RNA sequence: CGCGACCUCAGAUCAGACGUGGCGACCCGCUGAAUUUAAGCAUAUUAGUCAGCGGAGGAAAAGAAACUAACCAGGAUUCCCUCAGUAACGGCGAGUGAACAGGGAAGAGCCCAGCGCCGAAUCCCCGCCCCGCGGCGGGGCGCGGGAAAUGUGGCGUACGGA
RNA sequence: CCCCGGCGCGCCGGGCCCGGGUCUUCCCGGAGUCGGGUUGCUUGGGAAUGCAGCCCAAAGCGGGUGGUAAACUCCAUCUAA
């Protein structure tokens, strides 16, 4: 039972032991380059829960991705348009900044296929997390039937079409009244069906 | 540009390998077997 | 999506035909729509169920 | 290898106990700590990260078992024929060894 | 710009609606092809019924619908467990479930105990090897009869109570149906108020008293 | 000093694999205007639309409730009809605008981590023998190599389970 | 007249040594996530529908939802990461 000890540790976070550790980790991790390939899973128990097994065919790597929000890619900071659109900082991105880690471990290895992710560290200037990539073409993986779901072309770059945890988080899916928005599957189906106009022959 | 996409859009070329496909596809991409000799 | 198609309401289109039943056993109706009828032994013309084989 | 041995000659015996054995592993002495089955508890002294044993010698503490730490995560993989072992655990042992 | 007298009219027709229009000239080819679909699925699953498994009775939500009763989705599972039917083996034998739904009172819970027991009744059963007969299979003679079902499987309908005429009794000529309607909103409206004035004057007389 | 484990990290035309580019009607993820309407125009509308970028498949996405409700209750997802130009939003102007219930199409449900018990009971590769061999697998034998106690496999997952 | 497929029936070598009910004793969950503040976008969602950045930062008869902000109190309904 220390995957239990483990995770509670994990909840506390502004402990002694947790906030040297982070401390420490997240210096370590900063004199690394963007992209690392890590030996093994930082937190075991939060990778294994994730969907991560220690078997070979699984890989980790950290990601390292700039804090902050969006600035608009715009010249000398002209939109040219109308008031509304003149905004250039305080915007922010679709989408989260693990959703972009994983995006950028799945770009650079696209032989591998993205799992999960996890946080590990951040500073004031970078968050670290830590991908969970399958290789789908070792045959420990695809002998086994369980995974053998990820092997398929359907499942390729899921961290690009927003089908990870962390990627289907932006896409305001869910049930119930706080996700009209997404009937249908997503916010553009949603969107076909609602205005779509039906001329059916009889009318 | 609609016009420029369909002045070099697979299909105004030669097709070498695709076409071929295309005739194989009908028969499930069957290899190694013939006709059963006269 | 030109309207290409027409509701018929039920009523009416038994209506239609009733009325091209009934016109369909008067012989001058018969004749006025240009069918050599002169000779055919009665109308409405019915056969025995032989024929159906 | 030698389990196929030992299997080998129970097909033989069988045509014709369990001694005691180190436990291994982080999740294995830790049910055995919090069940007070452990007699003696050995902990590398550099797992990495130190998450994974960081409470076990509260813990065997708690319990009143005895623990050490022991340099080398890899003297006790040795023990247990692989390459790294965080923490190893005595439940019983021969009457000969007892003292 | 507006002509005499008429009705002011907001058509939604300010984005690119000719973009996005969906005709219905494949109509008659969906009718078809789901058609074609039902006779070679009911060839397939032959002598199963056609329509699908069994489903149980449920009353429609809200107050617009409680007085009608229509199919749901699954048996409940204390409605098996009443019945007596595992609920891994009710779908192998035809039965629908539905783990989610509760049961609030009993006369839904028994309506349905009943339905399983009825179609457990009619249940014709193939043994696993044709010929090698097992305890619960059917025997011989009525597996020659066995003939698919067409439609829904002992369809559900709403049957109404008959009530015939009876003499009216003094008691209920004397009830007052729109005074007792009034008064029970009222009292529903004041109940919450009237317990916290009732509440304050006990604490307003208890302080005197003591 | 030397030797040996481990850890972290390197170089190999090392053995065997895998990704790249295209097409893009339909699909998913971003980013994203302005003509235009408001008889002016800045919010608004146009529109989450054009343009731009990435990623697919024969479909995609979604999907077995941290749901709807408030009923005598329903019961994953998707689609059709209706709800409904409605509740609501809006220089409350111009304009915008869903859901639940109800009727149908279809219908299918499941698996981990965890908590535990099982002597790691698990997996990959090499060499030899039999079978098959244009979808590279089945069985047998190796005091063959490695992975894996920093956790593989079997039982089991909220409908409870052992 | 060719070929491909599907559905059936036997032999060989393997794998499984398989279930139900009633009691008894035990066990049971996903965290820099939820939640909160603020900013920007987004929605019909209006004292803030969804999403995102920064700050704060959980609990365990708890947590979330219960379409008007908030305290107290019952209820209903689910079981997120
Ligand atoms: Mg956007
Ligand atoms: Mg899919
Ligand atoms: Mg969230
Ligand atoms: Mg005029
Ligand atoms: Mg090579
Ligand atoms: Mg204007
Ligand atoms: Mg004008
Ligand atoms: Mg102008
Ligand atoms: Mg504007
Ligand atoms: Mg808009
Ligand atoms: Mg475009
Ligand atoms: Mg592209
Ligand atoms: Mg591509
Ligand atoms: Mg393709
Ligand atoms: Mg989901
Ligand atoms: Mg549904
Ligand atoms: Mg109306
Ligand atoms: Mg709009
Ligand atoms: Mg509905
Ligand atoms: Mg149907
Ligand atoms: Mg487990
Ligand atoms: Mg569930
Ligand atoms: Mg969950
Ligand atoms: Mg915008
Ligand atoms: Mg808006
Ligand atoms: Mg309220």
């Amino acid at each position: 039972g220390a995957y239990k000890y483990i995770q509670e540790l994990w909840r506390k976070k502004q402990s002694d032991v947790m906030r040297f550790l982070l401390r420490v980790r997240c210096w370590q991790y900063r004199q690394l380059s963007a992209l690392h390939r890590a030996p093994r899973p930082t937190r075991p128990d939060k990778a294994r829960r994730l969907g991560y097994k220690a078997k070979q065919g699984y890989v980790i790597y950290r990601i390292r991705v700039r804090r902050g929000g969006r600035k608009r890619p715009v010249p000398k900071g002209a939109t040219y348009g109308k008031p509304v659109h003149h905004g250039v900082n305080q915007l922010k991105f679709a989408r989260s900044l693990q959703s972009v880690a994983e995006e950028r471990a799945g770009r650079h290895c696209g032989a591998l296929r993205v799992l999960n992710s996890y946080w590990v560290g951040e500073d004031s200037t970078y968050k670290f997390f830590e991908v969970i990539l399958i290789d789908p073409f070792h045959k420990a993986i695809r002998r086994n039937p369980d995974t053998q779901w990820i092997t398929k072309p359907v499942h390729k770059h899921r961290e690009m079409r927003g089908l990870t945890s962390a990627g289907r988080k932006s896409r305001g899916l869910g049930k119930g009244h706080k996700f009209h928005h997404t009937i249908g599957g997503s916010r553009r189906a949603a969107w076909r069906r609602r205005n779509t106009l039906q001329l059916h022959r009889y009318r | 540009s609609a016009k420029a996409k369909r002045r070099n859009t697979t299909g105004t070329g030669r097709m070498r390998h695709l076409k071929i496909v295309y005739r194989r596809f009908r028969h499930g991409f069957r290899e190694g077997t013939t006709p059963k000799p006269k | 999506w030109r309207r290409w198609h027409r509701r018929v309401n039920t009523t009416q289109k038994r209506y239609a035909i009733c009325s091209a039943l009934a016109a369909s056993a008067l012989p001058a109706l018969v004749m006025s729509k240009g069918h050599r009828i002169e000779e055919v032994p009665e109308l409405p013309l019915v056969v025995e169920d032989k024929v159906e084989g | 290898q030698e389990k196929k041995q030992r299997l080998l000659a129970r097909a033989e015996k069988k045509a014709a106990k369990r001694p005691p054995v180190l436990r291994a592993g982080v999740n294995t002495v830790t049910t055995l700590v919090e069940n007070k089955k452990a007699q003696l508890v050995v902990i590398a002294h550099d797992v990495d990260p130190i998450e994974l044993v960081v409470f076990l010698p509260a813990l065997c503490r708690k319990m009143g078992v005895p623990y050490c730490i022991l340099k080398g995560k890899a003297r006790l993989g040795r023990l247990v024929h692989r390459k790294t072992c965080t923490t190893v655990a005595f439940t019983q042992v021969n009457s000969e060894d007892k003292g | 710009a507006p002509s005499r007298n008429g009705m002011i009219l907001k058509p939604h027709f300010h984005k690119d609606w000719q973009r996005r229009v969906a005709t219905w000239f494949n109509q008659p080819a969906r009718k078809i092809r789901r058609r074609k679909a039902r006779q070679a699925r009911a060839r397939r699953i032959a002598p199963r019924p056609a329509a699908g498994p069994i489903r149980p009775i449920v009353r429609c939500p809200t107050v617009r619908y409680h007085t009608k009763v229509r199919a749901g989705r699954g048996f409940s599972l204390e409605e098996l467990r009443v019945a007596g039917i595992h609920k891994k083996v009710a779908r192998t034998i035809g039965i629908s479930v539905d783990p989610r739904r509760r049961n609030k009172s009993t006369e839904s819970l028994q309506a349905n105990v009943q339905r399983l027991k009825e179609y457990r009744s009619k249940l014709v059963l193939f043994p696993r090897k044709p010929s090698a007969p097992k305890k619960g299979d059917s025997s011989a003679e009525e597996l020659k009869l066995a003939t698919q079902l067409t439609g829904p499987v002992m369809p559900i309908r709403n049957v109404f109570k008959k009530e015939k005429a009876r003499v009216i009794t003094e008691e209920e000529k004397n009830f007052k149906a729109f005074a007792s309607l009034r008064m029970a909103r009222a009292n529903a409206r004041l109940f919450g108020i009237r317990a916290k004035r009732a509440k304050e004057a006990a604490e307003q007389d208890v302080e005197k008293k003591k």
